[PDB]
DNA sequence: CTAGTACCTCTTAAGCCTCAATAAAGC
DNA sequence: GCTTTATTGAGGCTTAAGCAGTGGGTTCCAGGTACTAG
């Protein structure tokens, strides 16, 4: 319901707005960096764990609102298929691209894509997806999801053949 | 940790700046090879407060080490343990006096006593130096 | 005439592109849009779209769908049973 | 006169045959597979067969980066059409 | 430290000895008896004082010491 | 600092004169001789804050690449300006933003606690 | 080396948009390393925008 | 029992079988610095008489070759300072079942 | 205790995921591993190099 | 609706697959593993566009990893195993002065990291002071019953004109384009190390 | 003359050899 | 006191390993050359 996604678009924005600010922070050289890990990699963990709870909250707001009645949570009710990930990104949020275990890389000089000028780190452009399967992805969204499943695909199928191997 | 201390944090971060390997490297801000004509007269104006409270025969050569003191102050390192693991290591080989913490610059010297091995010697100070530590031991962290 | 120009991978790391001709220059259902933080978008795609290949192209709403179910897709599009020529 | 014409013919047919790109029929390092059968199953197999590149590399290995598609594929290589397999993240489609 | 000899013509019967701390070059071969001396530097090598030794025999022969 | 001959064109070595305890310059190719300006001869810098500001040029500003921001610059207060991160690539290197302004192509840091002239 | 990078790669951009120079040709200018890169060989993959 | 401060030159270990009737160990300051004994990891370590060591192959019919084998320089051989054709018997706690009985012989 | 510590890490290893798998078969594992004087890996070099029977 | 682009071999419907490969006539630095002594590698293809292709991999490596107090740079020369210090090299082509060879290698004189990290190059290069000697030294390696003196010192200059450096060009009228050449891919090899 | 017939053409695990110090025995 | 030893180990090069099963379509019957039988 309309309510529902009201809900879930102010979550995106709180968690965009937040990350805005740890990113002003940081460039004041006003976050101090987690021991042993170094600045950049302790700013991407903060950020990818705060994208990782907004999703969450948003997949939560989304199952709250579906009743029993909704096919798709009975089904996961029966414990038959899905899971709370599959009704987050189905209809709150995809949420973040990991690739290599990391946000997409500046595969440019310093830009993820063209569309983005350089030094840009914000979620959109960091491969964050805020927009469920069913209002759709962004061609930005898209790339960087596309990105993910071929990474997964080529995870499984050298996965595949190092588990027969160790089998056997 | 012991059960006894394993309730204390203070306890927890000894341990762990005990256990840590601590390099030069990683403190070191930068490290010059500066020209001191003779002990008593410094090139550097600012440079002779380090002889001053020493006030309070050797090679014509200097080595002067920047340090980082936020570094010091993460890893609780100090300047006295620094400079007696070095005296430890080379007996009498090279003079080395530090400035004390509380100035707002801290810097150290190092003079071999009586310039082409000069170089190998600062980089065999530098790399195969521990202040405190063990060895293969890259970063420890704490947790609850 | 000038106004299309072909660019290659080694220069589209020194311009900037926008989605479409008039997003980026100028009922919560439709997908939230990057806004046009940047004002120079020296260039621009004639469509999005156009990036999927053929077999991609034929697959409705790939955006909608997951991205290895595409990659399914497009690799069973091959496979297809139809009419290849009229001859 | 008595140039053998045989010699260059008969190489492009052998080339074109088996997919050995070699400068002899002896190599053995021709990399086979340049030369493939055009797939006419349906129009939509035979456009991306024709549309279709390949990698040097080996399919065989377990090394993911070059496998994975670059962010400069954007616009040049599909992202969604790839075979899927040892040939996955090899095998490209403008 | 193998290497031709051009008095004798037999092949591998030459052996170069390069003292670093002298920085001296010494060409000796183990059938025609022929030594040779020469200067060389740290970067030197045996092919460097074999070419050495070719030329002093050649400018020897052309007389034009 | 490091310097020429300035007459064949060739780097000086370094070496030490103790009757007159000095260190001075000169190459064993030429008889040239020359006094160091200043007491430097040996420079590691193993953390450097120089070269994070490098390829500025006068046109930088006319780049479209280089994202736009509307601080007030400190001396003209210009409110366009162009923003990018340090130049150097690590992976401890700081996240602070150099802001170039394309009035003046005055560079200033993005902290405020500290200002730079560069 | 070219002393005025701007003028010259303004004048080749309108050289390649008018006609006079092959579209495929990619020009490519760097200000932060400030080196302009020409390439003509075949094989280069492009796409109009 | 003889205990060094930095390491043993070749020498001594050469000159140790000297001596048949007489059997030395040698041992580092810091290896005897902690006892191993007291890790929680090791279980508890019980030297076997040869006529255990019999009765044990007799009764569960075995050569001294199917027993588990044993490092000589193991870090517990050389805290119970077992010999070769030695058995010793392993008591582990362990999830499964209260206790575990294994056997092993150096070889 | 190198036993023990093998046991653990595999347990660590295949709990990851979630999957759940009886203690014994690891036991058995760590055990075939270690039942030499040493820990014997499980390639060519391991067990392959002891003295079963060579057509094995 | 057929669009072609195949080729009709005995009946049978061929398609050549486009092959990718690495673009030549450019400079790519990568890193070398911890326990290989070097530490940064900057390869290039060169190859001619018109005819006559071959494939001529030159390959400039820094040895020494961070620390080890031997910052040199030796280049693989095409048909020499041993590598060659860059400054034998420069030498050779005509640059005989030390401060040029930094010049070309360095734009800004005000860098002076680069120089630090170099002084070992040269140092260990100074040895070399005449064309000849360089030439003679780079033909040392890779003897095929020649005389150094004698016929050799005109073959490594015809080696130096065509194998090193191939696609800049092909002739004995303008050496220097050359060494401009490598010194600025010495340039970017020293960038890459120092990690701007 | 013409056409048969054969004939020359990417990530580790162990083994071994090759290297640079080191304490004892010769003398 | 100086000289020559066996030992120690440390890396380079090398030879190995590289899911399982299944369906199908293409191409090889090899090039020229000399010597000799009908
Ligand atoms: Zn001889
Ligand atoms: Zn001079
Ligand atoms: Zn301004």
């Amino acid at each position: 319901d309309g309510p529902t996604m009201r809900e879930i678009t102010e979550t995106i924005a709180e968690a965009k707005k937040k990350v805005l600010d740890v990113t002003k922070e940081a460039q004041a050289n006003l976050l101090t960096a987690k021991h042993g890990m170094t600045l950049r990699e302790s700013f991407e963990d903060n950020v990818v764990r705060f994208l990782n709870e907004a999703r969450d909250k948003a997949g939560r707001l989304a199952e709250v609102n579906l009743k029993d009645l909704n096919n798709v949570k009975q089904m996961v009710m029966a414990g038959s298929k899905g899971s709370f990930i599959n009704i987050a990104q189905m209809s709150a949020c995809v949420g973040q691209q990991s690739v290599e275990g990391k946000r997409i890389a500046f595969g440019f000089v310093d830009r993820t894509l063209p569309h983005f000028s350089k030094d840009d780190y914000s979620p959109e452009s960091k491969g964050f997806v805020e927009n469920s399967y069913l209002r759709g992805l962004t061609p930005q969204e898209f790339f960087f999801h596309a990105m993910g499943g071929r990474e997964g695909l080529i995870d499984t199928a050298v996965k595949t053949a190092e588990t027969g191997y160790i089998q056997r | 940790l012991e059960p006894g201390h394993a309730a204390d944090q203070e306890q927890a971060k000894l341990i762990r700046s005990a256990i840590e390997h601590t390099t030069l490297k990683s403190v070191t801000i930068a490290s010059e090879i500066y020209y001191d004509p003779d002990p008593r007269s410094t090139v550097i104006p600012e440079d002779e407060e380090i002889i001053q409270l020493h006030f309070s025969q050797q090679s014509p050569w200097l080595l002067r080490l920047e340090l980082d003191r936020a570094a010091m102050n993460d890893k609780d390192l100090t300047m006295g343990q620094v400079g007696e693991r070095i005296k430890q290591t080379f007996k009498n080989d090279l003079f080395v006096i530090w400035s004390e913490d509380n100035d707002e610059k801290l810097i150290i010297r190092c003079r071999v006593v009586r310039d082409h091995m000069l170089k190998k010697i600062e980089n065999t100070m530098l790399e195969n130096i521990t202040l405190r530590g063990v060895e293969n031991i890259e970063r420890v962290v704490m947790m609850k | 005439e000038g106004l299309v120009e072909y660019i290659d991978a080694e220069e589209e790391e020194s311009i900037l592109i926008a989605m479409q001709p008039e997003d980026l220059e100028p009922d919560p259902a439709k997908r939230i849009r990057v806004s046009h933080h940047a004002t120079t978008f020296t260039h621009c795609e004639i469509h999005p779209s156009m990036i999927l290949g053929v077999a991609a192209s034929i697959i409705p709403f790939p955006d909608h769908n997951q991205s290895p179910r595409n990659t399914y897709q497009s690799a069973m599009g091959k496979q297809a049973m139809g009419v290849f020529l009229t001859n | 006169l008595a140039i053998n014409a045989k010699t260059i013919t008969s190489g492009l047919k052998y080339a074109l045959a088996t997919g050995n790109w070699g400068e002899q029929k002896k190599a053995m390092s021709s990399r086979a597979g340049v030369s493939q059968v055009l797939n006419r199953y349906t129009y939509s197999s035979t456009l991306s067969h024709l549309r279709r590149t390949n990698t040097p590399i080996g399919r065989d290995g377990k090394l993911a980066k070059p496998r994975q598609l670059h962010n400069t594929h954007w616009g040049l290589v599909c992202p969604a059409e790839t075979p899927e397999g040892q040939a996955c993240g090899l095998v490209k489609n403008l | 430290t193998k290497f031709n000899c051009l008095f004798c013509n037999h092949e591998k019967s030459v052996s170069c000895t390069l003292d670093k701390k002298n920085s001296i070059g010494t060409l000796s071969c183990k059938i025609c008896g022929q030594s040779f001396q020469t200067r060389i530097n740290s970067l030197s090598q045996p092919v460097d004082v074999y070419s050495d030794w070719f030329d002093a025999v050649e400018e020897v022969n052309s007389g034009r010491g | 600092t490091f310097r020429f001959c300035r007459d064949c064109n060739n780097m000086l070595y370094p070496r030490e004169d103790k009757e007159n305890n000095r260190l001075l310059f000169e190459c064993r190719t030429c008889s040239y001789v020359e006094e160091a300006g200043s007491p430097l001869v040996y420079r590691h810098e193993l953390i450097t804050n120089i070269g994070e500001t490098a390829g500025v040029v006068q046109d930088i500003g006319s780049d479209p690449t280089l994202p736009r921001s509307d601080r007030e610059c400190p001396k003209c207060h210009s409110r366009e300006n162009v923003f990018f991160q340090s130049q150097q690539r690590r992976k401890d290197t700081s996240m602070v933003l150099f802001f170039v302004c394309l009035s003046c192509s005055h560079i200033f840091t993005s902290d405020q606690k500290n200002k730079r002239t560069q | 080396v070219h002393r005025n990078p701007a003028r010259l790669m303004e004048t080749l951009r309108t050289l390649r948009r008018k006609g006079d120079i092959n579209p495929e040709v990619s020009m490519i200018r760097d200000i932060r390393e400030k080196e302009l890169k020409i390439f003509t060989d075949a094989g280069r993959v492009y796409r109009p925008l | 029992i003889f205990v060094y401060q930095n390491n043993i030159t070749p020498s001594a270990m050469k000159l140790v079988p000297s001596i048949p009737p007489a059997t030395i160990e040698t041992f580092n300051e810091a290896a005897l610095v902690v006892n191993i004994t007291h890790h929680e990891l090791v279980p508890k370590h019980i030297r076997l008489s040869s006529d255990e060591k019999r009765e044990l192959l007799k009764r569960y019919r075995l050569k001294e070759s199917q027993l588990p084998r044993i490092q000589r320089a193991d870090p517990v051989a050389l805290y119970l300072g077992l010999k070769r054709g030695e058995v010793v018997k392993i008591i582990r706690k362990s999830e499964t079942s209260g206790r575990y009985a294994s056997y092993r012989i150096c070889m | 205790a190198g036993r023990a510590a093998l046991y653990k890490e595999v347990y660590n290893v295949i709990a990851s995921d979630g999957s759940y798998v009886n203690y014994r078969h690891m036991a058995l594992l760590v055990d075939v591993m270690t039942t030499q004087g040493g820990l014997t890996s499980v390639t060519r070099h391991g067990f392959n190099r002891s003295n079963t029977g060579a057509l094995m | 609706f057929d669009m072609g682009g195949y080729f009709i071999i005995n009946g049978s419907e061929k398609v050549l697959i486009a092959q990718e490969r690495s673009a030549g006539n450019i400079v790519q630095v990568f890193k070398k593993a911890a326990p290989s002594p070097i530490s940064h590698v900057a390869e290039i293809r060169s190859a001619l566009e018109k005819g006559s292709r071959f494939i001529s991999t030159l390959q400039v490596k820094l040895y020494g990893r961070e620390g080890s107090s031997a910052r040199t740079i030796k280049a693989t020369l095409p048909y020499i195993k041993q590598d060659i210090p860059i400054v034998i090299i420069f030498r050779a082509l005509g640059i005989i002065p030390d401060g040029e060879i930094l010049e070309h290698i360095c734009y800004d004189v005000n860098d002076w990291q680069m120089l630090e990290m170099l002084k070992p190059c040269v140092e260990d290069g100074f040895v070399i002071q005449d064309r000849e000697t360089a030439l003679d030294f780079i033909g040392r390696r890779g003897t095929a019953l020649g005389i150094k003196k004698e016929k050799r010192i005109q073959y490594a200059k015809d080696i130096l004109q065509k194998e090193f450096l191939p696609h800049i060009t092909q002739l004995e009228g303008f050496e220097s384009r050359k060494a401009f050449f490598l010194g600025y891919m010495i340039n970017r090899l020293l960038l890459c190390a120092l990690d701007r």
